[PDB]
């Protein structure tokens, strides 16, 4: 029990490491999606494409 | 009394028997309960991870 305790404990620290790395990635590209995401947003806000 | 001599010396005799038999097999329990609670143990660590 307890050294699958600590084992589950390391996997979840690495899990915390690697994807909050994987997430800062994908949060990069995100930055970009934001203009036409929103620009599209608010072409289906408006109607009338723009 | 010669026969309760006997009858003593048979009882031990019969004693030390039934001890080793039954040494015997509680040393095979405690082996069947021990893989028992390590195959638990093994159950166990597997659903934690």
């Amino acid at each position: 029990r307890a050294q699958a305790s600590g084992e589950v404990a390391q996997t979840l620290t690495q899990a915390d490491q690697q994807l909050s790395a994987q997430g800062d990635q994908v949060r990069s590209g995100l930055e970009s999606s934001v203009d036409g995401l929103s620009a599209k947003l608010a072409s289906r806000i408006l109607g009338v494409d723009v | 009394l010669a026969d309760a001599d006997a009858m003593h010396a048979k009882a031990l005799a019969d004693a030390k028997a039934e001890s080793e038999k039954v040494t015997e097999e509680a040393k095979q329990d405690s082996e069947r309960i021990a893989a028992q609670l390590s195959e638990q143990a093994g159950s166990e660590a597997e659903r934690i991870k």
